[PDB]
């Protein structure tokens, strides 16, 4: 990554600062990762964090340039396809499917980041287009 | 038998 | 080997057979560390291993994993207390285990929802076997029998409620009603009270329900084998005879029996054995009332009711007669003597012609004629073998009238057959009667041993791979010990003959027969008195005490004429009416018994259902490991479990392993014909076909395999979910950044 | 499959299946042959006859036993009475059925050896055995313990039994029997003026013994009361009507059972005889065997007998001693009673000598196996 990167990211980190401290909480680094255009896993998150305790994960606010070793840690299409067939043989997935899998199994969500991920992906049978929703949320 | 008696 | 850290395991504890634990740090290639109240543990020269939890609570045992009594002990468990469902399956043996609660389970939209469907297709219930036996007689011709087996106590009677009523229902006559209306004259008559249960059954019973030819309902055959007669002389402390007896005794005051000169039971030699007269709980007092009422819908008008518990006051009379000695040699009823009074005014025979025929025994060829006096334990063994002699007649006949009553007037096309029977034993004190009981469950439970090794031969030779895999424990060592020639019932049959003869000299000629010779008999270390067989559950120590008096009868010919000429009332010559069979031991009469039963059942196919009677203080609902345990290895539960688990105990079919094992899929997977694609796959995925054989129908694994295969499809599972979670935050934050960004 | 159980005697034939209650067939071991010319050309002919028909016609015979003293003397007539025994008494295929059969405790070693010799060779018998008979009235009589005196048609012995060993120096025979009472019986007739001179006329004679003889308590009182009156005094027909009347002749035939001297024998006696067994036996023993006395056979039938026994003994037993008779209605069968539970019982099944076993060692295995 060059300095203007660094400096875009430091724009839009300074954006997410809610305190005024030109510093994000270390649960939003996670959250500031993925906004720009990371897509780490919530372990990966943690580990880069250093598995921190509650306290600091909540309250201790880094500013850009110590957040800057983990991003690039961090930093560094067809497994994604395998993984949509299997919930899957028409290209099409059930809502309810998806919808009970994500929030019982794996990395589950909340009604609300699910209901933001399908709004506008089921049709009026109720199926999914994977490859269209793949592409979605690829964009 | 054979001897003291008859049988 | 492969166990991690956090696996689970199972470790013996005193009052629970099996405890969970996990493992606090990974075994390696003796010593073992566990949480549980924090303890190391040890190794011999492995503990059981536990299953996987999807896999706990389902229905069929056999679907588990791992098998071992752990494994099918508390999955027993969660399924009675935590599902609330009693029955449950393995291989094709049904295990019942009583509520002491009523449930809906039993109800007509039940009834209605099993009729037609196949054996897995329900959850279990009793009504599922039934099913498959009236199929069975549906697809072939032959008979289809069902056998119910358990402890006393154990709810036998109500399984064959429920397995009659599935017929009545499922196939107009009023035969249910019939049945179900005779059971309080058969638990009359046959059922007694045991030092663990009281209204335990001494007999077994066999009831064929009978088809036409199109299979309606015709009507029904009751047989019964096994009888206890040695109960009815002689008694150990806590039990009683017969519950009739209760009955009609504890209605001494009541006017129609007035004239039989009852007395409180105390008074009667057979009953006062025990000076244990009251059932707990339940008086027996009003149940005659009950027994009338159903026999006399069941058709015995009330002359012959009449006549019946004349009889049994005769018999009860008859134990009080008294025997006093003039000499080793001869032995003289005393002059003027009340019992041997009532007895004659009851049953209609001259007084002196009764005490002459009690004190001698008559002997004759073909020129002359003899009477030889007896001696006073001649005279008692005499007496007893008489009592027996009545009792078994009168048994034998009241079963023929209900007979009479259930037989119904069609040719009967085929039939299928409820059996009562009780199951293998063990007390702290075994007695010949017990020997008698266990020698049954012999021959029971190698038909059943057998029975299923033809199925398993089937349902392989359904499929390419051979038999000799299969090999199974076997009966037939014990069943010679003590069947034959020269073995442990034929030298009490001999003891019975030779001139002077004890439980003592019995004993002896046991141990110089067997006890070193062959590996199934054991003397204890610290008795004469006793000896121990190793069946095939448990070893089992009996008494030889009291064996002698309890295996003889010899009957007089010319006492039983005495009554068989009799005047006053018409049952009594009808008993009789009808040769070696008077000279026959119980213990032989018991084997000849036997034997029929076991050709009654050879002859059809069997079905099983065992009952576990879930705690000894009749608390509802609630389970004890300990005694279930001991029911589980006397029912062959836990023999079958080992012998399948070091067998091929999973099956799959090729459907539904590959439409639940998509989640492995990838394209090369899928190849049109399912066989292949799964014959393919699972060559790379596991070791070798040793672990997995496949058949045209069927996919069958090992032991073991289905735990490996469920962890690679949920390690698969999260392998794909987690990364699609990792980029289902990562673009819903990218449109979080671009929405709050704008 | 069932043991038949066969007993010969001297005086009859006592045959049966195992495990009956009493012999099935009973008859002398008798044959007679025809004395004569036979006149009646179409007439059937008879080249002998067995047992009880010959009996029936026994005015034209001439009476032969094979079997006396317990020993049997002439062969081929003793094979003719087993081959009518099991052919016409008891109606079995023999070579179906295993056989026991019966002998005197002394008697000549051959005789066991030729009685087994016929059995395998003639008949192919499947299994043998042959018991002593004051052995069998003791299963007979419900007992382990006792001194057993058995008395036939022509053998008498003495046995010792304590607990099951037999004790061979005990063991004393005799060969009184009621065969020789039946001889001084009609030389005594003689006396009173009636000579009885053939042999059928011999088992004339023998049926008075059966009926009307009894044992005199005290001879001298008896004697002197028949010189004193008629009353003992008692009569009896002969087959034709004529009558014959018969006093202290007929009680003075069951002495010479206590004065063999009357026949003259040199030998004790049977009171004395019994004493001197208890006494060969040891000490610790005898206050069982005093407690146990079986009269066994058919002489010992006579009435009063058990109390003459009783009473003669005890003058010679110490006097604290209990001394008991046990004397059943049955014993005349109860040797073969014994044998028909010997058979039944399944630890015997050791015991048969079995035709292999035979065939393969020859006659001497009687002598080894058997007793
Ligand atoms: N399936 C069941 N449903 C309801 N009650 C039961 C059931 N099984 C057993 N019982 C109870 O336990 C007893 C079992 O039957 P019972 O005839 O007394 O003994 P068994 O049948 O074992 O010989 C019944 O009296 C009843 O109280
Ligand atoms: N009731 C009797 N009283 C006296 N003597 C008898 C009686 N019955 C048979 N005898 C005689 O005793 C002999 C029969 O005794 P038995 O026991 O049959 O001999 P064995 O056992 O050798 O055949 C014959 O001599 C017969 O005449
Ligand atoms: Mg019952
Ligand atoms: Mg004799």
């Amino acid at each position: 990554f060059n300095k203007d990167q660094l400096e875009e990211f430091k724009e839009a980190f300074e954006l997410f600062d809610r305190v005024g401290d030109g510093k994000i909480l270390y649960s939003q680094c996670g959250d500031v990762m993925r906004a720009l255009g990371q897509n780490p896993t919530n372990a990966e998150v943690l580990k880069v964090l250093g598995n921190p305790k509650s306290d600091e994960l909540k309250s201790r606010r880094v500013d850009f340039e110590t957040f800057l070793p983990m991003l690039q840690a961090v930093a560094k299409y067809e497994d994604y396809l395998e993984g949509f067939r299997v919930f899957d043989g028409n290209g099409k997935v059930m809502g309810a499917e998806l919808r009970h899998v994500l929030t019982t199994l794996g990395e589950k969500m909340t009604e609300e980041e699910v209901e933001t991920v399908l709004a506008g992906h089921e049709d009026s049978n109720g199926c999914i287009n994977y490859e269209a929703f793949l592409k979605h949320i690829l964009s | 038998w054979x001897a003291x008696c008859p049988a | 080997e492969l166990y991690t850290k956090y696996a689970r395991v199972w470790i013996p504890d005193p009052e629970e057979v099996w405890k969970s634990a996990e493992l606090l740090k990974d075994y390696k290639p003796k010593v073992l560390q566990l949480r549980l109240k924090d303890l190391e543990y040890c190794l011999d020269p492995l503990p059981p291993l536990r299953n996987p939890d999807i896999l706990v609570g389902e229905n069929d045992l056999t679907a588990l994993s791992y098998l071992h009594e752990p494994a099918v002990l508390h999955n027993l468990k969660v399924r009675f207390i935590d599902s609330k469902l009693i029955y449950t399956y393995c291989g094709i043996v049904l295990v019942a285990i009583n509520p002491y609660e009523q449930l809906p389970i039993y109800g007509e939209d039940i009834i209605n929802a099993y009729s037609g469907q196949n054996m897995g297709d329900m959850d279990p219930h009793i009504f599922a076997v039934a099913e498959e036996a009236y199929k069975q007689m549906a697809r072939d011709e032959r008979n289809q029998s069902i056998i119910v087996s358990g402890e006393s106590g154990a709810g036998k009677t109500v399984s064959a409620k429920y397995a009659m009523r599935y017929f009545a229902t499922v196939s107009e006559a009023n035969v249910e009603e019939k049945v179900l209306a005779s059971n309080p004259i058969m638990e009359s008559i046959g059922n007694a009270k045991t030092t663990r249960n009281d209204n335990s059954s001494r007999f077994g019973k066999y009831i064929e329900i009978g088809f036409d030819k199109r299979y309606r309902i015709i009507g029904a055959n009751m047989r019964t084998y096994l009888l206890e007669k040695s109960r009815v002389v002689f008694q150990a402390e806590e039990e009683r005879n017969y519950h009739i007896f209760y009955q009609l005794c504890a209605s001494a005051a009541l006017p129609e029996f007035k004239t039989l000169r009852l007395g409180n039971a105390n008074y009667f030699h057979y009953t006062k054995q025990g000076g244990s007269p009251v059932i707990d709980g339940i008086d027996d007092a009003k149940e005659m009332v009950n027994t009338r009422q159903a026999c006399t819908l069941l058709g015995i008008s009330d002359s012959y009711q009449m006549g019946i518990f004349r009889i049994l006051a005769g018999i009860l009379h008859l134990g009080n007669v008294e025997f006093a000695s003039r000499d080793s040699d001869s032995c003289a009823i005393p002059p003027k003597h009340d019992p041997l009074t009532i007895f004659c005014d009851l049953m209609g025979v001259d007084y002196e012609e009764m005490a002459h025929w009690l004190c001698h025994r008559k002997l004759a060829t073909a020129t002359e004629t003899y009477i030889k006096p007896i001696s006073k334990l001649h005279a008692i063994n005499a007496r007893d073998a008489l009592a027996k002699h009545i009792y078994a007649n009168l048994f034998n006949w009241i079963v023929d009238h209900v007979n009479k009553a259930l037989h119904s007037t069609v040719k009967q096309h085929s039939f299928i057959g409820v059996l009562d029977i009780y199951g293998f034993e063990t007390f702290e004190i075994n007695s010949f009667e017990q020997f008698c009981i266990n020698y049954a469950n012999e021959k029971l439970q190698q038909q059943f041993n057998m029975h299923v090794f033809k199925l398993e031969q089937e349902e392989y030779m359904k499929e390419q791979i051979p038999w000799t895999l299969i090999d199974f424990y076997d009966n037939q060592p014990c069943i010679n010990l003590i069947e034959a020639k020269m073995g442990v019932l034929d030298l009490l049959d001999e003891e019975c003959k030779m001139p002077k003869g004890s439980d003592d000299t019995w004993a002896q000629k046991l141990y110089n027969t067997h006890l070193n010779k062959c590996a199934l008999f054991e003397k204890p270390r610290l008795s004469n008195k006793a000896f121990i067989i190793k069946h095939f559950a448990d070893k089992v120590e009996y008494q030889c005490e009291g064996f002698l008096e309890k295996n003889k009868d010899t009957v007089y010919e010319e006492q039983i004429k005495v009554l068989k000429s009799s005047k006053k009332f018409k049952l009594l010559p009808e008993l009789f009416q009808d040769s070696k069979e008077h000279k026959k031991t119980v213990g032989h009469q018991f084997r000849n018994s036997l034997h029929l039963l076991m050709e009654t059942l050879n002859a059809t196919t069997p079905h099983y259902v065992r009952c576990i009677k879930p705690n000894d203080f009749k608390f509802p609902f609630t389970f004890d490991e300990k005694r279930a345990v001991q029911q589980l290895r006397a029912c062959g539960v836990l023999e079958t479990i080992r012998i399948s688990a070091a067998g091929f105990p999973s099956r799959w079919t090729y459907q539904e392993f590959f439409s639940r094992y998509r989640v492995l899929m990838k394209q090369k997977d899928v190849l049109s014909d399912r066989k292949q694609t799964c014959k393919n796959v699972l060559e790379k995925l596991i070791l070798d076909k040793d672990k997995y054989q496949f058949g045209k129908t069927k996919i069958f694994f090992r032991a073991g395999q289905v735990a490996y295969l469920e962890k690679i499809r949920a390690d698969k599972l999260r392998a794909a979910c987690i990364r699609i979670q990792k980029t289902i935050r990562g673009w819903l934050m990218r449109k979080k950044y671009m929405r709050m960004r704008r | 499959t069932t043991a038949l159980v066969c007993d010969n005697g001297s005086g009859l034939v006592k045959a049966g299946f195992a495990g009956d209650d009493a012999p099935r067939a009973v008859f002398p071991s008798i044959v007679g042959r025809p004395r004569h010319q036979g006149v009646m050309v179409g007439m059937g002919q008879k080249d002998s006859y067995v047992g009880d028909e010959a009996q029936s016609k026994r005015g034209i015979l001439t009476l032969k036993y094979p079997i006396e003293h317990g020993i049997i003397t002439n062969w081929d007539d003793m094979e003719k009475i087993w081959h009518h025994t099991f052919y016409n008494e008891l109606r079995v295929a023999p070579e179906e059925h295993p056989t026991l059969l019966t002998e005197a405790p002394l008697n000549p070693k051959a005789n066991r050896e030729k009685m087994t010799q016929i059995m395998f060779e003639t008949f192919n018998v499947p299994a043998m055995y042959v018991a002593i008979q004051a052995v069998l009235s003791l299963y007979a009589s419900g007992r382990t313990t006792g001194i057993v005196l058995d008395s036939g048609d022509g053998v008498t012995h003495n046995v010792p039994i304590y607990e099951g060993y037999a004790l061979p120096h005990a063991i004393m025979r005799l060969d009184l029997a009621g065969r020789d009472l039946t001889d001084y019986l009609m030389k005594i007739l003689t006396e009173r003026g009636y000579s009885f001179v053939t042999t059928a006329e011999r088992e004339i004679v023998r049926d008075i013994k059966e009926k009307l003889c009894y044992v005199a308590l005290d001879f001298e009182n008896e004697m002197a009361t028949a010189a004193s009156s008629s009353s003992l005094e008692k009569s009896y027909e002969l087959p034709d009507g004529q009558v014959i009347t018969i006093g202290n002749e007929r009680f003075r035939c069951p002495e010479t059972l206590f004065q063999p001297s009357f026949i003259g024998m040199e030998s004790a006696g049977i009171h004395e005889t019994t004493y001197n067994s208890i006494m060969k036996c040891d000490i610790d023993i005898r206050k069982d065997l005093y407690a146990n006395n079986v009269m066994s056979g058919g002489t010992t039938m006579y009435p009063g007998i058990a109390d003459r026994m009783q009473k003669e003994i005890t003058a010679l037993a110490p006097s604290t001693m209990k001394i008991k008779i046990i004397a059943p209605p049955e014993r005349k069968y109860s040797v073969w009673i014994g044998g028909s539970i010997l058979a039944s019982l399944s630890t015997f099944q050791q015991m048969w000598i079995t035709k292999q076993e035979y065939d393969e060692a020859g006659p001497s295995i009687v002598h080894r196996k058997c007793f």
